[PDB]
C-alpha cells in the first residue's frame, strides 16, 4: 500500500470554524536490518536488529488554549524527524 | 506503481557478513524491512503516558546462513543472517531493538 505523506491535519475535536488546530500527522521512513558487527562492538546491550526511523513530527507549532480549558498547540509545519523516547 | 511511500514492507538489501578471525566479508543478500508508517504527536498537552511512535520493524523473520572464506584454524565460519518473512510498523522495542534513527548506508562491508 501506500502510506499518507506527515503534513498538517484538521484535528477535528479541537477545531471550531474560523479556528481550526492544526496537527502534524503523516508517514515518514524507516528501516530495520540486523544489526551490523561494526554496531555490536560498541553497545553494551547487544540488540540483534537495528531500527532506523523518523516519524511524522511538527516543524513548528504554537502552545494555543481553546474551548475553554484545553492547552492545546497549533501544529503550523510539519516534517519527518526523531522518532525520540 | 510504486506508492511513493511505500509502507513497511520486506525489501531486498545485502547484507555484509563479517566474522573477527576470518579475512573476508562476504555481502549476502537477504530481506531487510524498509518503508513508511503513519505516526503523529498529540496536539493535546498534559498527556501520558508518552504516545510512543511506531516504527518499520521485522515480523516473521527466518535465518539463513553462509560459511565464510579464509577463516583459520578451529574458527567457527558459520555466520548466519536473517531473513525478513514479513514486516510491520510497530513499537521500536527497546530491549531487543537499537532504536534510532537515519544513517548513511549501515549494510556495508566494514
Ligand atoms: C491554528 O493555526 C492555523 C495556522 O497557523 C490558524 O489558521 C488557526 O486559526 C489556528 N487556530 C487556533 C485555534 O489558534
Ligand atoms: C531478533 O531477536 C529476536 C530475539 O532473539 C528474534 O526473535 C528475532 O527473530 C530476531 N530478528 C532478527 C531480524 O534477527
Amino acid at each position: 500500500q501506500d502510506c499518507p505523506e506527515c503534513t498538517l491535519q484538521e484535528n477535528p475535536f479541537f477545531s471550531q470554524p474560523g479556528a481550526p488546530i492544526l496537527q502534524c500527522m503523516g508517514c515518514c521512513f524507516s528501516r530495520a536490518y540486523p544489526t551490523p558487527l561494526r554496531s555490536k562492538k560498541t553497545m553494551l546491550v547487544q540488540k540483534n536488529v537495528t531500527s532506523e526511523s523518523t516519524c511524522c513530527v511538527a516543524k513548528s507549532y504554537n502552545r494555543v488554549t481553546v474551548m475553554g480549558g484545553f492547552k492545546v498547540e497549533n501544529h503550523t509545519a510539519c516534517h519527518c524527524s526523531t522518532c525520540y523516547y | 506503481k510504486e506508492p511513493l511511500r511505500p509502507r513497511c514492507r520486506p525489501i531486498n538489501a545485502t547484507l555484509a557478513v563479517e566474522k573477527e578471525g576470518c579475512p573476508v566479508c562476504i555481502t549476502v543478500n537477504t530481506t531487510i524491512c524498509a518503508g513508511y508508517c503513519p505516526t503523529m504527536t498529540r496536539v493535546l498537552q498534559g498527556v501520558l503516558p508518552a504516545l510512543p511512535q511506531v516504527v518499520c520493524n521485522y515480523r516473521d523473520v527466518r535465518f539463513e546462513s553462509i560459511r565464510l572464506p579464509g577463516c583459520p584454524r578451529g574458527v567457527n565460519p558459520v555466520v548466519s543472517y536473517a531473513v525478513a518473512l514479513s514486516c510491520q510498523c510497530a513499537l521500536c522495542r527497546r530491549s531487543t531493538t537499537d532504536c534510532g534513527g537515519p544513517k548513511d548506508h549501515p549494510l556495508t562491508c566494514d
